[PDB]
RNA sequence: AGACAACCUGGCGAACUGAAACAUCUUAGUAGCCAGAGGAAAAGAAAGCAAAAGCGAUUCCCGUAGUAGCGGCGAGCGAAAUGGGAGCAGCCUAAACCGUGAAAACGGGGUUGUGGGAGAGCAAUACAAGCGUCGUGCUGCUAGGCGAAUCAGUGGAGUGCGGAACCCUAGAUGGUGAAAGUCCAGUAGCCGAAAGCAUCACUAGCUUAUGCUCUGACCCGAGUAGCAUGGGGCACGUGGAAUCCCGUGUGAAUCAGCAAGGACCACCUUGCAAGGCUAAAUACUCCUGGGUGACCGAUAGCGAAGUAGUACCGUGAGGGAAGGGUGAAAAGAACCCCCAUCGGGGAGUGAAAUAGAACAUGAAACCGUAAGCUCUCAAGCAGUGGGAGGGGGACCAGACCCUGACCGCGUGCCUGUUGAAGAAUGAGCCGGCGACUCAUAGGCAGUGGCUUGGUUAAGGGAACCCACCGGAGCCGUAGCGA
RNA sequence: GGCCAGUGAGACGAUGGGGGAUAAGCUUCAUCGUCGAGAGGGAAACAGCCCGGAUCACCAGCUAAGGCCCCUAAAUGACC
RNA sequence: CGGUAGGGGAGCGUUCCGUGUUAGGGAGAAACGCGUGCGUGAGCCGCGUUGGACGAAGCGGAAGCGAGAAUGUCGGCUUG
C-alpha cells in the first residue's frame, strides 16, 4: 500500500518561490529556504510595529526642525503648550508633512498658535 | 399508506398491494442505512495485502560493521527499515477481520431503503414472467415497455428464480436478478427504478410488517 | 437513499490522532509522552500494580479469608426469583410455575447452569394472585405470603443423596419417636 | 484471540460487594498480636474501601470483576 | 539406501528475556540439531467421564473461562465436566478346549462387560451386510471443435466523439496505431477420447454366521500391577497429591476378582490394563489448476522484471548487489561535407529527430551562457521596514514586477537544559525511503438497533461476502458470610 | 467524582534562618516576584532587576518605568 | 483570546475504493511550471508555443497518509 507523494514538492515549492532575492544559498538551498521564510516573516513583525514606531520619531524630529527655524528659543515642546491651549484636537503628526508640502500653511498654522 | 400500480405486459393500473414498511424515526436514518451500507461493503472486503516485515526477508542477521571507530551511524542490520534494501515497519497484515453489524439494525437498514425507495415515482411493479424460448429481446422489450431504459442501472427480484429470466437477464450489464435468498442492501440502493412482484411485495410486507 | 447522499452523523465516528505528525496537530514531536521515561521508551513499559520498587498494593494486604485457605468460594445453589418478579409478569389465575413456565416467560434466562441450581421463591414484593406453584423450597417470608395468598404451594424433591447401608441403618437406628 | 488476564496477587484481596466498590481485609492481624490493643485488634478485624488512588489502579490491574466508578 | 518447502511424530534440548536483581519459576519442551514418514501425521474403540441423574472410540471449532486452581500464592501458568456443531466405523489377536509334532509352533473355537468365554445337552436354517487382479458402465481430467451481431466523418492512427443499424443462452478477459457487445483470440451454450488416471455403481468369488438351559471349579494378556525409593508430566512448582509413564529393588489376584471415582478405609457406581490395526473432521505450502485483490509498480513487490542467488567478497561456513519503458510500425538516417574514428550538420523516414539509438514525462541540488539593474573606504545569520537612482511591459496610465544609494532593527534551525547565537548535539547539499501501527480482550466516552430484556459464536449458505437459520453461551435481573 | 496526561534536575531577587569564613552566580529550607513557559520598553549589550502582560491591522493619539547636547526621540528649560 | 511539557474541539492534503464504464479529456487528462485571485492556514481555483492518456468535484470509507533533523539510509552532485 505503498504512498509515494508530490506534496512535499509543492509545499516545498511555495517556500521556495517565496525565497526569491536572498543572496546565495538562502535563496536556492532548501534547508535554509525554510527559515529565510521564518526569519522573513518575523521580521515583517517587528519592523512593522517600529515602522509605527519610527515613522512616529520621523514626524517628531521633522517638526522638531521645521519649529527650531525661528531662531529665537521656540522648541517642540513650547508648540505643543500652545497647540493644545489653543484648542486644536490631534493633528496627529500631518503638520510634519504640510510642514514641508506646505510651508506657508505650516507658517500659517504657527503664526496663529503664536496669537 | 401510499399505492403503487401492479402493471404487466399491457400495462394497466390493477390493484393495490400496499408497502407497509418498518421504517427508520427522522433523523436517525441515513446514518442507520450508512452505517448498514458501511458495514455491507467494509465486509465485502478481504486481506489480500502482504508486507515483509524486519523478521522475514533474507537480509543479514549480522553486525555489518563494529559499534564504534568508524564515523558512521550506528546501523547494526542491512534489512534495516532505514535502509531501502527490505525490511518495513507497521505494514498491511493480511487481516481476515470479523465486523458483526446487528441483525434488527440491518433488517431496519433494508426496510428503511426500500421504504425509501417507493413513494417518489422509482418502484413500478410487476407480477409475473412465462418465457418460452429465453432469447433477451421479450426481456428487454417487456423492459422497455414498463418503462424502464436498459442503461440506466435498475434493479429487479423475482420469487422462485424460474431459470429462463436468470437465462434473459444476466447479460445485461445494468441489472442483475435477486432472490430473498440473496437480497443485499447494496445492490438495492442504486435505488435509479426497482420493481416487485406480488409475492414479493406481499412476502415483503410479510416479514418487515407494521 | 442513493448510495451518493450517505453520510454519518456528527460525533458517531471521530477521527483517530495521529501522533508525530506536527506540533499544531497537537501531539507531534515525544507524541505526548513527556520527554523522558519508561513513559517515553517503547516496550512492555510497566506493570500496572507496581509501586516503583515499594512493596505493591496486593502484597501488603492480607488475603480473603477462604480464598486465603483455598477453600472453595461462596456460590449460588439457587436461582432468587422475588414474587416482584410474579406480579409484572402475565401469569394469569389459572397457570403453573415452574422451571420451563419461568424460562419460556421471560423472566429467568438461565444459561451457564441449567443443570444444578433449580430455582428458589423469596419474599419481597406481594403476590395477590393465587397460582399452583410446583418449584423447589421456599423461604419462611415467601411461604407466609404464599400461604397468605390462598395458592396451590408444592415444595419438589429434586435429588436422593446415596446413603450408605450402615450409615441408613444407623440413622433408621434413631427412630426411637 | 488473547484474553487478558486476571491478576490472582490482587484478586485474592480484593472483593466486589454488589454495589460496585472494591472492598479490603486491613493489616496487621496474623502477627504480634499480644502487643498490640483489643480496640486496635477489632479496628484492624474489619473489611472497608480501599481509598480512590488505589480503587483507581488496581480497576485495570483486575478487569472481570464489575465495578462501577 | 538418496532427495523433500512447511505441517506431524520420536529423542537430545538451551540462553538472552520476564520476575524491574536472581537461584524456584518463566521464556520453553519454544528455537536449534539428528532420525523417520504420509498427504496428512499423532491419537483412537473405555481397567473412560460423571454422580445416584446420565453419556457412550479419537480428533478439531465455539464456549464454560481467564472459572476452579497451581505459584519465592511473586512473575506468571491455567484446565476439566455439563452444553452446541464438523465428521462418524469399528475390527483382528492371546488364554481356557480338540487334533498333529520332543518342545517352538500350526489348523478349528473365542474374544466380551447393570460380565462373557471354555465344558455338557437341546434346536435351527436362511434374511441382511463386508472384501475384491478381471472387464464391460457412468461422469470428470489430460488435445481440442462449432460458435450471434455495422458502416461512415474527424486534426498520424478511432475502439472515443457526432449520425445511422443490429446481437445477447454471448456486456468475463487479453490484444489490435486510441479507450471494443458487434476487428481478432475468445466467452455463454452445444459437442468431442484411440490411451492413461480418478469417481462411485456390476461381476466369477471369498465371507460375517444363529437362540435356550445347567455349570461360582477351567480361562479372560506376570516379572505385569502394587509397594519402598529417585523422578517426569498432567494447569497442579511435593504439596493432603490422586490418574499416567519410567530408573534400582521387592513383587500379587482372576470375575466370590482387579482398577478408577484427587491421600486412604467401608459401601455403591463405572470399566476390564499389562496384545495390535484403522477413514473422516484437522495443520501447512517447494508447488499445480481456476477466481479474486480499497496489494506493489523498478529505493516498491520475491534477494532477483536482463548474467539473480548472478557479478563481487571470504580458505570455508556464509554474505550479497545494481542496471526497465524510441516509435504505432526500425519505417534505425540513402546520398553530400568535416573526418583516422567517435561524433556533428544538411537531406530522407516519422504525426513528433528540440522520439536519434546515453533515444518516453524530466523536477531539485550541480555546472553553464545570454539580457535588465547594481558592487572595488567596505564589518555582514545576509533579512525586513522605508526607498534614492534605473529598467521592463503596460490600462483601471497613482497600479504591477525586477535591481538596490543609504538609515533603523534583527544573537541560524532542531534536540535539550535553571539557562543554547552559543565556542553543547546533529546535519555537505538535493530527491526518494524512514517511526504510537495490527490482532484479541477490559474500561470509559460519542453515535446508533431493540427494551414483548439485549445479542449471537462455532457451523450451514447461488466459489467468498451475504438473505435466513443456528438460544449453545454472555451480560443485567439478590444480596451477606470464610 | 468519571476518563485522561505530564511533572517529580529548577534558577535568580527581597525577607526569615541553618552549613560556610553572616565567602561564593555556594548549599538546604519557609513566604513572595520573575524566568522556566513572557514577547515589548528601560537597563550600551545582557533569563530572573523596574514598568508591563503581545488576537490582528493603522505612515493613529495619551502614558508607566526611564529620559529631554550629539551619536539616538524629546528642554544647551527655569530658579535655588 | 502570550505560552513550553501536555489536554480537548474543528479542518486541509495525499493514494485506493462506492457512486464510477461519473462529469470532463489528442479541440490536450495526470505530471512539471506559473499567478496583480481567494482562505486563519494546511490549501483551492485559474493560466501555460512543455508534455501526451487518463480522470475530477460532491456525499462517504480505509491507510506503508504529510519530512529539516535520527554520527538516519539509498542514489545524484558539490566544497576543498
Amino acid at each position: 500500500r505503498v504512498k509515494r507523494g508530490y506534496i512535499a514538492r509543492r509545499r516545498r515549492k511555495k517556500i521556495r518561490f517565496f525565497a526569491s532575492s536572498f543572496r546565495g544559498a538562502h535563496s536556492r538551498l532548501t534547508r535554509t529556504i525554510a527559515q529565510q521564510k521564518i526569519r522573513a516573516l518575523v521580521s515583517a513583525h517587528r519592523d512593522r510595529d517600529r515602522q509605527k514606531r519610527d515613522f512616529r520619531r520621523l514626524w517628531i524630529t521633522r517638526i522638531n526642525a521645521a519649529i527650531r527655524e525661528r531662531g529665537v528659543y521656540y522648541n517642540y515642546s513650547k508648540f505643543i503648550h500652545d497647540l493644545y491651549k489653543r484648542q486644536l484636537l490631534l493633528n496627529r503628526k500631518i503638520l510634519a508633512q504640510i510642514a514641508i508640502l506646505n510651508p506657508n500653511c505650516i507658517y500659517m498654522i504657527y503664526n496663529e498658535i503664536i496669537k | 399508506l401510499i399505492p403503487l400500480p401492479i402493471l404487466n405486459f399491457s400495462g394497466e393500473k390493477v390493484g393495490e398491494t400496499f408497502l407497509n414498511l418498518k421504517t427508520a424515526p427522522p433523523e436517525k436514518a441515513r446514518a442507520v442505512v450508512h452505517r448498514g451500507l458501511i458495514t455491507h461493503l467494509q465486509n465485502k472486503r478481504r486481506g489480500t495485502a502482504s508486507t515483509l516485515t524486519r523478521a522475514e526477508v533474507r537480509g543479514g542477521g549480522r553486525k555489518p560493521y563494529p559499534q564504534k571507530k568508524t564515523g558512521r551511524a550506528r546501523r547494526g542490520s542491512q534489512g534495516s527499515p532505514l535502509r531501502p534494501g527490505g525490511g518495513v515497519i507497521f505494514g498491511p497484515k493480511p487481516r481476515d477481520w470479523t465486523i458483526k453489524m446487528n441483525k434488527k439494525e440491518r433488517r431496519l437498514a433494508l426496510s428503511t431503503a426500500i421504504a425509501s425507495a417507493v413513494g417518489n415515482s422509482f418502484v413500478v411493479e410487476e407480477f409475473a414472467e412465462n418465457f418460452e424460448k429465453p432469447k433477451t429481446k421479450d426481456f428487454i422489450a417487456a423492459m422497455q415497455r414498463w418503462g424502464l431504459d436498459p442503461a440506466e442501472k435498475s434493479l429487479f427480484f423475482l420469487m422462485d428464480l424460474v431459470e429462463n429470466v436468470e437465462k434473459s437477464g444476466r447479460n445485461i450489464r445494468t441489472l442483475k436478478l435477486l432472490t430473498p435468498r440473496s437480497l443485499n442492501l447494496f445492490d438495492v440502493l442504486n435505488a435509479e427504478k426497482l420493481v416487485f412482484t406480488e409475492g414479493t411485495i406481499q412476502y415483503l410486507n410479510q416479514r418487515y410488517g407494521v | 437513499f442513493r448510495l451518493d447522499n450517505l453520510g454519518p452523523q456528527p460525533g458517531s465516528r471521530k477521527k483517530g490522532k495521529r501522533k508525530g505528525r506536527g506540533h499544531a496537530a497537537g501531539q507531534g514531536g515525544s507524541c505526548g509522552f513527556g520527554m523522558r521515561g519508561q513513559k517515553s521508551r517503547s516496550g512492555p513499559g510497566i506493570m500496572r500494580g507496581f509501586e516503583g520498587g515499594q512493596m505493591p498494593l496486593y502484597r501488603r494486604i492480607p488475603k480473603l479469608r477462604g480464598i486465603a485457605g483455598g477453600m472453595r468460594a461462596g456460590l449460588p445453589k439457587y436461582v432468587p426469583i422475588n414474587l416482584r418478579d410474579i406480579e409484572v409478569a402475565g401469569f394469569k389465575e389459572g397457570e403453573e410455575v415452574s422451571l420451563e413456565s419461568l424460562k419460556a416467560k421471560g423472566i429467568i434466562n438461565p444459561s451457564g447452569r441449567e443443570r444444578r441450581l433449580p430455582l428458589k421463591i423469596l419474599g419481597e414484593g406481594e403476590l395477590s394472585t393465587k397460582l399452583q406453584i410446583k418449584a423447589r423450597a421456599f423461604s419462611g417470608s415467601a411461604k407466609e405470603k404464599l400461604e397468605a395468598a390462598g395458592c396451590s404451594v408444592t415444595v419438589l424433591p429434586g435429588r436422593k443423596k446415596y446413603i450408605k447401608e450402615s450409615v441408613r441403618k444407623n440413622l433408621a437406628r434413631a427412630d426411637e419417636y | 484471540g488473547y484474553k487478558m488476564k486476571t491478576h490472582k496477587a490482587s484478586a485474592k484481596r480484593f472483593r466486589v460487594t454488589g454495589k460496585g466498590k472494591i472492598v479490603r481485609r486491613r493489616a496487621g492481624k496474623q502477627h504480634l498480636l499480644a502487643k498490640k490493643n483489643t480496640k486496635r485488634k477489632n479496628r484492624l478485624s474489619k473489611l472497608i474501601q480501599v481509598d480512590r488512588s488505589d480503587y483507581d489502579n488496581v480497576i485495570g490491574a483486575l478487569p472481570y470483576l464489575k465495578v462501577n466508578r
